[PDB]
């Protein structure tokens, strides 16, 4: 029934240094990570199903730091999203957004130099011009294969406020960035100019209520797309209705637990169609929630990351912790959901079997194909693990599952664990 | 003398941009001076695969290549500049790869028939099989050139291969399909058309993306116009009209865009069965931007309706939802109509226009916008040979004196752009009564964008109502302003004496404005005096040679003793230019 | 105080003159 | 000869009207002129009517474009600039150096004060420096000007009656005298007469006050009124402080503040106004809005082309 997952790698080990996210390509082969810092890490899987492990392909700076001398403040580099797009040749392309500004990326391997000179010689050594007389053009050479990352496109000044969300249309054309209270729709080709499609901004600020926290296009459809809000309520567009999609045509939420910080933790932080597109999984502070699109009343599925923090809410909220907006993401079948936890552990949900089990990424296990001892918590028997000693600042926000293959990413501060199904 | 050469070739190599792409423009001058074989042997391999990967420079690449037939020793070695545009027609920058196509369809012609089938067709399979997208989306527009000049068993294996593009999974390579659908069905087969066109353009029109569906648009104008009238409504007319109710508004927008193109194609029988039923649905769509691309088409659509049934289906089936548009909540919709809605005139005739189309001329006319107000009044020639001016004028005048004292300034230029044509129109005892006040009150604006674009607007109306109009009428007022004690407005009666000198002629020009312009020259503001001088530099031309030395002259001389510099110059200038000193 | 709805909120108030104002005595403070 | 190079400048000032930079050599010949008639001028320069006032422009070049065509194009209208021709502005470059190619060929026209923008440390904090270095590569555009910056009358004085200047009041300032000793060929010092010239603010608390900025002081009414009748002044026209409607009248128009850049840091979305002074030295205010920018703005509610 359950997947053993074995230690496969680790990567890594300051601020500027920890991952902020993490994404498989569409083929699964090439694995990319940001950080506050900036910068981007590919890692691409040895090809000598494949449990190749995976190694450094590329590394660039995405994002620098820069000052808004309009409203004078700085402008964090740190790395929000990052969305590869299909393949469109022997190139590879993805789109990394920052706060403000997003970039797309061009990932492109050269095997080859020019040699040869008329009026000098490779060394840079020149010479007379009087004495050339015949003209020889210059002709390629094989050289060591090297990686190449250039920015191709700057989407920039369209958002007021911090971009959260970047998703790709299934048009191939077209992707939308979502920030706080609007989403913009750009043309992958087209950087001058945007179309805004959803704006909740009130026209009294003091009345601001809800804020946009994250958005998607769906899978397959060209038309639909969802977007969450603080309040815990997700919206389906239609864009096919109108050209504006402020009329949504779907609206999910649900109708004891009433307390102070019912508000707080009832906000979404991420938003995921399942692969077939026939499910939406959406994650708050405490719950995972599976909702099927033909049903707005309830979700056809609920699962708590973690129950035994409901009751140290009060503590959480103290610390900021109460804050983290942890994400959450479908294997390839759909039947198992991956999300994060405290004191760097990570919980998989099967749905089939509707059984949980709870896995530490610790260097202590640091072996290849070691099989992952499952954690339990305790508010303690032999092996438990006391709720009072986990570690609130060990938090596991950022993981990815490989689209095909049972491998999955998970990024803790300041390492990248990868782990493999044992065969 | 070869070493200028040598410095392009090698620039070849530079780092810099701009120094290689200078060179990649003269690839010409370097092809020409290495020779035709050295050429196919040394430089296309080098431009075969360029590592540098620019979009100007390998846009600019990919315009040479177009062109080297000749340099590449003619016809009988033209596939050689195959390779270098494959690579390039592979690239992810579209435009790039929309240069290299063209750059391949031009050279295609050159190759003989019997190299299409050796050389160029196996390209274009290679392209269409490739795995990469880009390549195929490079294919679609390839077939059509090559298809005409090759044998019927070639043309089968072009026609199959077209038709996987059609159905290739990813939605780049199907829209490049449905976009080049129409001009490959203009070279194939009437008895092709019917049989492989028709079921490739079907399936394209029902496709899931709204992007592929809506470019099935176009290929219905174009397939329609290839087969025969009563073909049309067993194969084409099915589709079409499922394009007008698609539920998709972007869809629905390309048959309002296209509506015109889709009525002459279909023909007369046809448009009034189906498309008037369906240009009423457009017109009362519920997305604001295909009402307002249907309102665009409501004066043409109308215009080529036949003339057995032509008024009768405006005046009951089209007319009844003008009104509608009218009144429409969007500013944009209410625009559209405006410009073109004034064109039913003529079709309707005098009585229909006024019991008609005339109330609904009043009512834009004192619409807020002032974008509708002003298009009504741009496009009244349509409706001055129907039923007159007069008629329309006592409500025109309001709308003209709103726009003339609004607010915006930029909203009393637009205005002032047409008051030329309307004052033609209305006749010049008409202005004299009632808008000749208006004019006079822009040259003393607050705005100086307002008194430059008002002081031309004289010189318009003075060339329409002749010299003995303006000399009566408008040159007694502007130079009233002389005395203003607001040295802008001073100045202003400078800038309209400019002006009106080039078209009031020598003799008034002398008796009536050359002597205000002398009298200023003593105005206390510096700003003012130098002024003078420049008008008299403009006007001097003008006046006889007698006047310039016995009146011009002494006026300059003093400026130029003027204590302040620029009277100086620009009076020592006015010498030299006018050659009195 | 680290919600981002409220985050926006004091972002709005601050707006037009006291963010400048108050960078501008930083700048003068660090001098 | 003069005419030669009078003929250049021309060709300048048509080129920076369509926006396009000077070249660095072209700039360090522009300053080098420019100083040679900057020098000459006190630090209370005599402007005579009839003349217009403007605020900050902080380089809102299109903005300054829609200034000319609603007050005139120089050297037919006399325009006198109080200062903050950089900073905040994608266009900082060529709006100071079009004023300045401006000054140069119409000194008797055009007069620009000195405002606390012009300053080689603000300069360095929003941006201005930035953009010479990008547009240039090369941090000696930068440096010519603000060497120039050192040279701009601090005060102007219209017909005696109107005194124009960028801050506002000081308390180490009593009579005009005072400002005229000063020696301003220097970078803005961070404490004196001639910082509280560019910081000071005016303020509803009565006497003077500390200033939020960090510099300069706040005034009140009565600090005006005392000044105005001991220099027998009727009015100071004042910058250096945004005001949504253009023009502010405060302290019993004592005081007036002027702020030109409409659409103040392209977010501010307030209303620009500049001041006319008639030719018997009545005062009109006109107030216009951003100029419509080509093509823009980049995000839109209106459907692409591209998505159409
Ligand atoms: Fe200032
Ligand atoms: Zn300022």
């Amino acid at each position: 029934n359950d997947i053993q997952w074995c230690f496969s790698q680790v990567k890594g080990a300051a601020e500027a240094d920890i991952i902020s996210t993490v994404e498989f390509n569409h083929s699964g082969e090439l694995l990319a990570t940001g950080d506050k810092g900036g910068r981007v890490v590919i890692f691409q899987q040895e090809q000598e199903h494949s449990r190749g492990e995976y190694n450094v392909y590329s590394t660039f700076q995405s994002h620098e730091p820069e000052f808004d001398y309009l409203k004078s403040l700085e402008i964090e580099e740190k790395i929000n999203k990052i969305r590869w797009l299909p393949q469109k040749n022997a190139a590879q392309f993805l789109l990394s957004t920052n706060d403000k500004t997003i970039k797309l990326w061009k990932i492109s391997e050269r095997d080859k130099r020019p040699e040869g000179y008329n009026l000098k010689e490779e060394d840079g050594r020149y010479r007379d011009p009087t004495t050339v007389t015949t003209l020889r053009v210059p002709v390629f050479r094989p050289m060591d294969l090297m990686v190449e990352a250039s920015p191709r496109r700057i989407f920039a000044n369209a958002h007021t406020y911090h971009i959260n969300s970047i998703s790709i249309n299934s048009d191939y054309e077209t992707y939308l960035s979502a920030d706080d209270l609007r989403i913009n729709l750009w043309h992958l080709e087209i950087t001058d100019r945007s179309f805004n499609i959803v704006d909740i901004k009130p026209a009294n600020m003091e009345e601001l209520t809800e804020v946009i926290t994250a958005a998607e296009f769906h899978p397959n459809s060209c038309n639909t797309f969802v977007y969450s809000s603080s309040k815990g309520t997700i919206r389906l567009c239609d864009m096919r209705a109108s050209a504006l999609c402020d009329r949504h045509s779907k609206l999910f939420e649900e109708p004891s637990n009433r307390s102070f910080f019912s508000e707080i933790i009832s906000s979404i932080s991420d938003v995921k169609f399942s692969h077939s597109g026939r499910y939406m999984m959406t994650r708050d502070y405490l719950s995972v929630k599976i909702w099927d699109l033909n049903m707005e009343n309830r979700p056809v599925e609920t699962y708590q990351v973690h129950e035994y923090l409901r009751s140290k809410l009060c503590s959480l909220y103290e610390n900021d912790c109460i804050f983290d907006k942890f994400e959450c993401c479908w294997n390839g079948s759909d039947s198992v959901v991956m999300t994060g936890s405290y004191n760097n552990f990570f919980r998989m949900f099967d749905r089939n079997t509707k059984r949980d089990i709870t896995l530490e990424a610790s260097r202590e296990n640091n072996k290849p194909r070691t099989v992952l001892k499952p954690r339990k918590v305790c508010a303690r028997k032999k092996d438990e693990i006391s709720v009072d000693s986990l570690d609130f600042n060990k938090k596991i926000l950022h993981t990815a599952w490989h689209p095909k293959e049972n491998i999955i990413a998970v990024a803790t501060t300041n390492n990248l664990y990868i782990f493999q199904d044992k065969v | 003398s070869l070493y200028p050469i040598a410095v392009l070739i090698d620039e070849l190599r530079n780092e810099d941009v701009q120094l290689r792409l200078n060179s990649i423009k003269k690839l010409s001058t370097i092809a020409l001076a290495l020779g035709v074989e050295r050429t196919r042997s040394e430089l296309l391999p080098f431009l075969t695969d360029t590592i540098y990967d620019e979009d100007e420079v390998l846009l600019a690449l990919a315009e040479q290549l177009g062109t080297f037939t000749t340099l590449v020793g003619g016809p009988e070695y033209v596939h050689c500049l195959l390779p270098p545009l494959e690579s390039l027609a592979t690239v992810e920058e579209t435009v790039v790869r929309d240069k290299a196509v063209e750059s391949l369809r031009a050279i295609s012609h050159e190759h003989s028939p019997s190299d299409l089938e050796a050389h160029f067709v196996p390209l274009v399979k290679r392209l269409a099989g490739g795995d990469w997208f880009t390549s195929r989306t490079s294919a679609c527009g390839l077939f059509s050139v090559c298809y005409p000049r090759v044998s019927s068993a070639v043309k089968a294996e072009l026609r199959q291969y077209f038709r996987n593009l059609c159905s290739d999974d990813t939605p780049m390579v199907r829209r490049a399909a449905a976009s080049k659908l129409g001009e490959f069905a203009k070279v194939l087969e009437l008895d092709n058309v019917k049989s492989e066109i028709i079921p490739m353009f079907s399936n394209l029109a029902s496709d899931e993306q709204d992007s592929v569906r809506l470019l099935a648009v176009e290929a219905c104008v174009n397939i329609a116009q290839l087969l025969p009238q009563e073909d049309l409504e067993a194969l084409v007319m099915p589709t079409l009209r499922q394009a007008a109710e698609d539920k998709s508004w972007r869809v629905r927008y390309m048959v309002a865009d296209k509506f015109t193109e889709l009525q002459k194609a279909v023909g007369p029988e046809i448009t009034k069965t189906d498309l008037v039923p369906a240009f009423q649905n457009l017109m009362k769509d519920c997305e604001a931007e295909v009402r307002a691309a249907a309102s665009h088409k409501v004066k043409e659509f109308c215009e080529n309706l036949s003339a057995d049934c032509r008024e009768n289906v405006i005046m009951s089936q089209i007319l009844p939802c003008i009104k509608e548009l009218v009144s429409d909540a969007n500013q944009h919709v209410k625009s559209a109509l405006a410009s073109v809605i004034m064109g039913l005139s003529p079709i309707l005739g005098k009585d229909n226009t006024i019991e008609h189309l005339l109330p609904l001329f009043l009512a834009q006319l004192k619409d807020e916008c002032p974008e509708v107000r002003l298009n009504i009044i741009s496009n009244l020639d349509c409706v001055n040979e129907v039923i007159g001016i007069r008629q329309l004028s006592q409500s025109l005048l309001p709308a003209i004196v709103e726009l003339a004292e609004d607010a915006k300034w930029r909203v009393r230029l637009a205005i002032i752009e047409y008051m030329p044509l309307l004052a033609g129109q209305l006749g010049v005892e008409f202005f004299d009564e009632k808008l000749n006040s208006l004019c006079m009150a822009w040259l003393v604006d607050h705005v100086y964008a307002i008194r430059e674009a008002a002081t031309s607007n004289l010189k318009k109306l003075v060339e329409k109502f002749g010299k003995e109009w303006a000399h009566a009428t408008i040159i007694p007022k502007v130079l009233a302003m002389s005395g203003d004690p607001n040295y802008l407005h001073r100045m202003t009666t400078l800038f309209c004496i400019n002006v009106l000198s080039e078209v009031c002629g020598q003799d008034i020009t002398t008796k009536h404005m050359l002597p205000t312009v002398l009298r200023m020259a003593g105005d206390p503001v510096a700003n003012v005096r130098f002024n003078v001088a420049k008008s008299l530099q403009k006007i001097g031309p003008i006046l006889d040679n007698s006047t310039l030395q016995s009146e011009v002259k002494p006026i300059l001389e003093k400026l130029t003793q003027d204590q302040d510099v620029d009277v100086k110059y620009f009076a020592q200038e006015a010498l030299t230019v006018l050659s009195l000193a | 105080h680290s919600s981002r709805l409220h985050q926006i909120k004091q972002e709005e108030g601050m707006d037009l003159i006291n963010r400048e104002t108050v960078h501008e005595r930083e700048v003068q403070t660090a001098m | 000869d003069e005419k030669v190079f009078t003929k250049e400048l021309d060709q300048w000032i048509e080129q920076l009207n369509e926006c396009k930079q000077l070249s660095e050599s072209q700039v360090k010949s522009l300053c080098e002129k420019a100083k040679e008639i900057l020098t000459k001028e006190s630090n209370v320069q005599e402007v005579r009517c009839p003349v217009t006032v403007c605020g900050d422009v902080h380089g809102q070049f299109h903005d300054l474009m829609e200034l000319f065509r609603i007050g005139g194009k120089s050297p037919d209208t006399n325009y006198l600039f109080m200062g903050d021709y950089v900073d905040r502005g994608y266009y900082s470059v060529e709006t100071v150096t079009l004023l300045v190619a401006l000054k140069v060929r119409y000194r008797e026209r055009i007069t620009i004060l000195r405002g606390n923008h012009e300053s080689r440390q603000i300069t360095q904090v929003y941006g201005f420096y930035d953009e010479c270095l990008r547009k240039y590569g090369n941090a000696n555009v930068w440096k010519y000007f603000t060497d120039l910056f050192d040279y701009l009358p601090l005060t102007a004085l219209v017909d005696g009656q109107i005194f124009c200047l960028h801050g506002g009041l000081s308390p180490s300032i009593d009579t005009l005298d005072h400002i005229r000793a000063l020696d301003r060929l220097q970078e803005v010092p961070h404490e004196g007469p001639m910082c509280d010239l560019l910081w000071s603010d005016p303020d509803d608390r009565g006497g003077w006050g500390i200033s939020p900025r960090g510099a300069g002081y706040t005034f009140g009414q009565d600090i005006s009124e005392t000044f105005n009748h001991a220099n027998g002044l009727t009015l100071v026209s004042r910058a250096h402080q945004l005001v949504m409607e253009g023009y502010n009248w405060c302290h019993d128009r004592n005081v007036v503040t002027i702020f030109s850049a409409p659409n103040y840091c392209y977010r501010c979305g307030n209303q620009a106004a500049i001041m006319e002074l008639d030719d018997t030295l009545k005062y009109s205010f006109l107030q216009f809005d951003p100029a419509p920018r080509r093509g823009e703005p980049h995000v839109t509610r209106r459907t692409p082309d591209y998505f159409l």
